[PDB]
RNA sequence: GCGGGGUUGAGCAGCCUGGUAGCUCGUCGGGCUGAAAACCCGAAGAUCGUCGGUUCAAAUCCGGCCCCCGCAACCA
RNA sequence: UUCUUCUAA
RNA sequence: ACGACCAGGGCUACACACGUGCUACAAUGGCGCAUACAAAGAGAAGCGACCUCGCGAGAGCAAGCGGACCUCAUAAAGUGCGUCGUAGUCCGGAUUGGAGUCUGCAACUCGACUCCAUGAAGUCGGAAUCGCUAGUAAUCGUGGAUCAGAAUGCCACGGUG
RNA sequence: UCCUCCUAAAGAGUAACGGAGGAGCACGAAGGUUGGCUAAUCCUGGUCGGACAUCAGGAGGUUAGUGCAAUGGCAUAAGCC
């Protein structure tokens, strides 16, 4: 699941929620009641603008007719 | 709805601050636990707070708030919505 | 045939006949007919008009159709006003009296609007 | 007005509740009792009273005394 | 013509003393009544409309010219020209006659009666108003009549103000407040 | 440069010479199951790429228009 | 006649 | 202080979903009058007759009773007669307004009940699914426990069958 | 191929692979005559009625209408019954 978090410092306050997370539990999947030790990941990354649409410029550039 | 044979109901603390509360001649609010007590005539035009679980919540009292009691002007269960 | 602002049916017994009006119902109705003389379980067809004539200011004794309904939508809009508890479920759309909102208030709430 | 097109348009009675005997030219043809009209009515008599704006001070001194 | 009777000798002289007209003609007089049923709902067949125009000359006796389309709208599902609303235009003896069975029986016989209002005289005099349910008039049996119709009487005066059109029909007490 | 199309969450009919929004997949909620599939039941969902205009009325008719599927850009 | 699966203490 | 004390609140919230129930969707039924038959319990700070007041919930006086005596207690379904005559109805009772009573320092959140007015959905319910083999299922009443008050729950009890 | 304006230079005509649009009909009444008739849009009021049906009132002065494109016309109406 990738969600976008739009708001007000976003990025400071869950960009140290990076990396694993374990549980252990006994699992809703389990019918003999043993415990198991599960872990997810949760990657939070700051959402940069965009690349950029390329301005070419006829300065930067060299023709060959 | 209580007895007629009983009169309205109203908390003696309250009753001694309605009666400060005239005689004093102010607009100044008056933070009041009582929720349950049976809003008099002489109440009348005292912006009173009402307790509600968490905070004092100030009523101005008007004509047709007489049968009532204070509690009906402070909601107690803060809701908003689900959506 | 017709009584203080609605029209009466013809076919009916007396007093069932009577509680179409919008402020009387099976007792008030027998209330009506105890100041009129008239018989509970005659029709309303083959009646006699000055029995009829005292039976609408019986009706017209209490409070009727435009009336009943002026004074409980003032009676509202009183509580509309005041901002008191039951004037905020009055306009939430939700169940005066106290009952359960958890679950069973559709008379209050209608149809079930399902979670989007 | 045509002979044909017009329909029937016969004087008759209005009687009423309160004692009213008049005299209109209508299109009913039978006899005509009525229920209320402009004689009898609570308009001029009880549109004051069916608002029943109520007092809240006014109820409060009835139903006990100290 | 018993209220153009009562209107020839007591409102004619009593008009001219509360507003001083210079002359007779000065006064304000009622021209026509206008009795309208615009059912928009006759679109399925004529028969809707051919039950409601019979109803409204039995209100007061003209047969209806049943008025028709003047532009289209689509807005509406309406063509221009279809059967759409009847209309009858009250003068002369019919006027008056109508005009006390009106301010008599069928006005106050209105259910939920609080009288009429004092600000529908369309600016310039000619008060209007409406009626919700056509069983008000004692033409019409409830037993009989099966749709529940409703009419909008148009009174068309020759006052020029508004106020002169108010003291008009006050003449005739009607009903405001 | 000439043709075909842009339609609920998705993919397509219906486009008809203009008055009338369909299906499938999916989604939601039940049922069966110990549970999950598959199945079964009951639901809903559209401003017809877009913008002007023509008629009473436009997904439609038209005109420009945005994306693309193509087709063709040749003889020396 | 048809009918699949049950991961890791 | 994760210990202790008091006030007010929450455990009663509400787009939704599920399970267990109650009352209905009526005529083998409703309503009105009359009339017939239970069982098993409970009762002292109590059950409370009788009588009066009140439309009613109740109130007042106040016996009798620590109970095979007295009291809650009237059983209801049924029966007999009468009307309603297939309708959103004299079905259904939600909801809502006013008015009360009772309990309790105290009924706003948040009590039950009564009166008057009001009269939603519902005309027997899809996929499916549950109980039951004889005094059973079905159906109608009664009481107790809990409890100042406050059951459509539970635990009991009999009638028809 | 036909139709209308512009190009077209105040008679007529006038070109281009110049700018723009339409037609391959319709109608037994949409024709003839006689007799009447005056629109569009906005405003104020009025039962369901709502920006918009239908009814009055006034402003308004062809902004409408013309079986269809555009142009020229049309109230003595060629418009509407
Ligand atoms: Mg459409
Ligand atoms: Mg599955
Ligand atoms: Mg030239
Ligand atoms: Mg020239
Ligand atoms: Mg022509
Ligand atoms: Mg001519
Ligand atoms: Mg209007
Ligand atoms: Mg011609
Ligand atoms: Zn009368």
């Amino acid at each position: 699941i990738i969600a976008k978090i739009s708001g007000d410092g976003v990025y400071g306050r869950l960009k140290f929620e990076s990396g694993g997370h374990r549980v252990q539990r006994v699992p809703a999947t389990e019918s003999q009641g043993r415990i198991h030790t599960s872990a997810c990941t949760v990657a939070v990354m700051p959402e940069l603008p965009d690349a950029e649409l390329p301005d070419i410029n006829p300065a930067d550039l060299r023709i060959d007719t | 709805p209580r007895s007629l044979k009983k009169g309205p109901f109203i908390d003696l603390h309250l009753l001694k601050k309605v009666e400060k509360a005239v005689e004093s001649g102010d607009k100044k609010p008056l933070r009041t636990w009582s929720r349950r007590s049976t809003i008099f005539p002489n109440m009348i035009g005292l912006t009173i707070a009402v307790h509600n679980g968490r905070q004092h919540v100030p009523v101005f009292v008007t004509d047709e708030m007489v049968g009532h009691k204070l509690g009906e002007f402070a909601p107690t269960r803060t809701y908003r919505g689900h959506a | 045939a017709r009584i203080a602002g609605i029209n009466i049916p013809d076919h009916k017994h007396a007093v069932i006949a009577l509680t179409s009006i919008y402020g009387v119902g099976k007792t008030r109705s027998k209330a009506i007919l105890a100041a009129a003389g008239i018989a509970e379980d005659v029709k309303i067809s083959e009646l006699s008009e000055g029995q009829i004539d005292t039976l609408r200011d019986e009706v017209a004794k209490f409070v009727v159709e435009g009336d009943l309904r002026r004074e409980i939508s003032m009676s509202i809009k009183r509580l509309m006003d005041l901002g008191c508890y039951r004037g905020l479920r009055h306009r939430r759309g939700l169940p005066v009296r106290g009952q359960r909102t958890k679950t069973n208030a559709r008379t209050r709430k209608g149809p079930r609007k399902p979670i989007k | 007005m045509k002979k044909d097109i017009h329909p029937k348009y016969e004087e008759i009675t209005a009687s009423c509740s309160c004692g009213n005997v008049m005299k209109i030219r209508s299109t009913v043809g039978h006899d005509l009792n009525l229920d209320v009209c402009s004689k009898c009515h609570p308009f001029f008599t009880g549109k004051q009273r069916d608002v029943a704006t109520g007092g809240r001070v006014d109820r409060f001194n009835k139903r006990f005394n100290i | 013509a018993k209220l153009h009777d009562y209107y020839k000798d007591e409102v004619v002289k009593k008009l001219m003393t509360e507003f001083n007209y210079n002359s007779v003609m000065q006064v304000p007089r009622v021209e026509k009544i206008t009795l309208n049923m615009g059912v928009g709902e006759a679109i399925a067949d004529k028969k809707l409309l051919d039950n409601a125009a019979a109803d409204l000359a039995a209100i007061s006796g003209q047969k209806p010219l049943i008025t028709k389309a003047r532009k289209s709208v689509a807005g509406f599902k309406i063509r221009q020209g279809y059967p759409i609303g009847c209309k009858v235009t009250l003068r002369g003896e019919r006027m008056w006659e109508f005009f006390e069975r009106l301010i008599t029986i069928a006005v106050p016989r209105i259910r939920d009666f609080r009288g009429l209002s004092a600000k529908s005289f369309d600016g310039r005099g000619n008060y209007s108003m409406g009626v919700r349910e056509q069983i008000i008039f004692p033409e019409i049996d409830y037993d009989k009549v099966d749709r529940v119709r409703g009419l909008d009487i148009t009174i068309t005066t020759t006052a020029k103000s508004d106020e002169e059109g108010r003291a008009l029909l006050a003449a005739f007490d009607f009903p405001f407040r």
